[PDB]
């Protein structure tokens, strides 16, 4: 079970700060990864983290866009977004790698999605 | 300042044999068999990888009866038994044991591969054994012996421990204790405080503390009471190479390599451990039943067993063999079944100590008293209970064991021989 | 013309004895852990493979507190210390180590095969563990020591270096850090500048660079001060005949075989690799905790410390045991879980330098400025900043250390015993 934030409305520019929380298993030993959807269009990589030491890997795309963090006392990932456009508006999704600290084997588990309006 | 007993210590003509009858221990080579309701030891363990701590109670030779007391004055001053030969007798045939574990954590055989490796799943230990490495050593002393083993250090108070993080190290000195294990090859650590996992090594030291003697620190002792002799022989080779499984507590640094794909893709684990082996035991390579001569120490105290004890640390595994020994349940069919027998192991141990002791005197002048008060105050205190109570050893005592004619025996024999007069 | 240091050195009467309490050292077998983000080192690299070089500090015996200074005359001369005796204690228990590597390039086995091997793919790396050549060595001089390895040479200005081409090499000295690694049984080369592949040695060696000690240069050294003394007991054997995935990069001429056909048509690499063994480890052969008495140097400097300095390299691999730790994520279920305990690996050194060192003058005299000025010009500047601050050691102060009771001491009752008076 992941929870994400609620609708967020930003004016270009801006910044926001999305959570994702977890919850039913052991956080301390998965990563996190989150992706990107626009409007009636396809899915797009943005990066992953290791909550431990906050190691993570970036699509080159979201490099100074995106910066991943995570609060492992509470189990919970961040992603924080900079200089916000049009083209940045879209549904964020954050999902579980299946085997623990790999990233292979897909993504079992999805959050609910969390949708950023940029106007 | 210290000074050899050489100084104080006058050294009388008088020598006496002493002797054990001949210890025997028998037990189970892995744990202590027990009553499951209960608690009380039915059968000890007795392993030859477990270190044998002699606590010898000597007769006060103050309270002794000597047949001629013209030798000194008792109001000037005092006796002490200086210890001048040892022969630690073993008896059991030459042999090597061998210990294991039903669930040891063994992932792969990463001593050669033709292919990656699987996956690891849930639970992917085997039931394996070894044959541990092999050591003897001998420690003498009028002072029980020390060890050093790594265990779990206090942590730092910052970075709040996240569960499963890696636990502090800390070299711990000890004292070595009657029972206590010896390095089996993995070396000298508290694997219960240090491996949750409980199955890395075999069952034996599996949730014990193997430990080494600290042997700097014993001969940089002050006095050198700990130890005024010692003999050590260890060896061991590399038999099997492993893999562990769990999960990556460190990350390999991925500076250090290439990243694969496919089956290579993720990292198999990089956790290595060797299987130990300790090599052919054999006859010429013996230290024991051998007599030892303590005449020069290379510590200040030569061989006086200050308080009238006597400490004799040993550890064997050239004779570690364990022996399997079945009950059937029925004495009826004529068809082998796995279920009419029930298996045992037991393992014995077989000692025989021998000393060859010199009467020494102290004349209690007030530079002898204010030293040896220093050094330790219980000497005087006792001249004209057990303060170490709480640990344990093998108690021998030879109180009435002490005997004039070293002709009698062996060890004196080779003592009267070897010294000529 | 260089001259024995006997020449110009005047011995004294005076011997100190000096000591490091105990050197500990603990950290990751393999590769040092740090904050991926970051670059500090959380936990350090410590193996029994690598190179302790100790950098030992005096106190100037021309500053020192004698209690006595008619011994001399501080207008016509200068003290120096003169190294006698050494003890390089070390105390863990023995035992042998293990490197490997997750994706080692090791194609085929190739000590025996019923059936030519399939084809070479992508990726046809192992995850494989060896255990490394012995070796035990003890390096002394007032200089530190020196090591040679194959390297990257430079190129010769003319064909252009097509990319894969095979580099040239070229034999590179360098000082001997502490921390460095020894030959483990790939020979000494620098595997980061001589393997793109990143993958042909195990983790622990894999980017680093193996050293072996330059003795030839070091005793052709006109003045000896690079080492006076040393030890070296090393051995090796073949555990295992391997194969090199990856592609030829020089064939094999066809004068030097029938081509073959079908399967053996084509050529499987013949670019063979073993791995390496030191075999059995054993008291017997210990190299260390015996005392070396530095009396008759084979070079001109007989152990004068120029600089109040002095050098003592290291390399144990007799103790080399690492220990892997596992701490439980949960202390619940009471079912083995491979995801629930995360597994470790470390390792820990015990060492412990002991010194007996003897006074001595040099009357300054215009010849011997000349000399010593010509020798090593600091000298004498310093006499009535670092000038290796590029090069890391273990740092050891002993200024507090020097004590003028050797009888105190277990190398200084040692050194009294041995030379009599």
């Amino acid at each position: 079970q992941l929870q994400q934030s609620g609708a967020e409305l930003v004016r270009p520019g801006s910044s926001v700060k999305i959570s994702c929380k977890a919850s039913g298993y052991a956080f301390s030993s998965y990563w996190m990864n989150w992706v990107k959807q626009r409007p009636g269009q396809g899915l797009e990589w943005i990066g992953q983290i290791y909550p431990g030491d906050g190691a993570t890997n970036y699509n080159g795309k979201f490099k100074g866009k995106a910066t991943l963090t995570a609060d492992k006392s509470s189990s919970t990932a961040f992603m924080q977004i900079s200089s916000l456009t049009s083209e940045d508006s879209a549904v964020y999704f954050c999902a579980r790698p299946y085997r623990y600290d790999g990233g292979v084997y897909a993504m079992d588990y999805w959050g609910q999605g969390t949708s950023v309006t940029v106007s | 300042a210290v000074v050899s007993t050489d100084e104080y210590v006058a050294r009388t003509n008088i020598y006496y044999h002493a002797g054990t009858s001949r210890l025997l221990a028998v037990g189970h080579p892995y744990f202590p068999i027990k009553k499951p309701n209960n608690n009380k030891i039915l059968v000890p363990k007795v392993s030859g990888l477990q270190y044998r701590v002699f606590r010898i109670h000597l007769p006060d030779p103050n309270k002794f009866g000597f047949p001629d007391t013209s030798f000194y004055n008792p109001d000037t001053q005092r006796l002490v038994w200086a210890c001048v030969g040892v022969e630690v007798g073993r008896g059991q045939p030459l042999g090597v044991g061998i210990s294991g574990h039903p669930l040891l954590n063994k992932l792969d055989d990463t001593e050669n591969a033709s292919a990656y490796a699987a996956n690891a799943g849930v639970d992917n230990r085997e039931c394996i054994s070894m044959d541990y490495k092999q050591t003897q050593l001998c420690l003498i002393g009028c002072k029980p012996p020390i060890g050093e083993h790594w265990g779990k250090g206090s942590p730092c108070t910052q970075v709040a421990v996240q569960p499963g993080d890696c636990p502090p190290l800390e070299l711990i000195n000890t004292v070595i204790q009657d029972g206590d294990m010896v390095d089996t090859g993995f070396g000298a650590m508290d694997f219960t405080t240090l491996q949750a996992n409980k199955s890395e090594v075999p069952l034996d030291i599996c949730t014990s503390i193997c430990k080494y003697p600290d042997y700097i620190k014993m001969v940089s002792e002050p006095y050198g009471d700990s130890l005024f002799f010692y003999l050590r022989r260890e060896q061991m080779f590399v038999r099997h190479l492993f893999n562990r499984a769990g999960t990556v507590g460190e990350n390999v640094p991925d500076d250090l390599y290439i990243k694969g794909s496919g089956s290579t893709a993720n990292l198999a684990s990089s956790n290595y451990f060797p299987t130990p082996s300790g090599s052919m035991v054999t006859s010429d390579a013996q230290i024991f039943n051998k007599p030892y001569w303590l005449q020069r120490a290379q510590g200040h105290n030569n061989g006086i067993c200050w308080g009238n004890q006597l400490f004799v640390t040993v550890v064997d595994t050239t004779r570690s063999t364990n022996m399997s020994l079945c009950a059937a349940i029925s004495t009826s069919e004529t068809t082998y079944k796995n279920t009419n027998f029930k298996e045992y192991l037991r393992h014995g141990e077989e000692y025989d100590l021998q000393f060859i002791f010199q009467l020494c005197k102290i004349t209690l002048t007030a530079d002898v008293m204010t030293y040896i008060h220093s050094m330790n105050s219980t000497i005087l205190e006792d001249w004209n209970e057990d303060p170490l109570k709480k640990y344990t050893f093998w108690e021998v005592n030879l109180k009435e064991k002490f005997s004039a004619d070293l002709d009698q025996f062996p060890l004196g024999r080779k003592f009267l021989l070897q010294l000529g007069l």
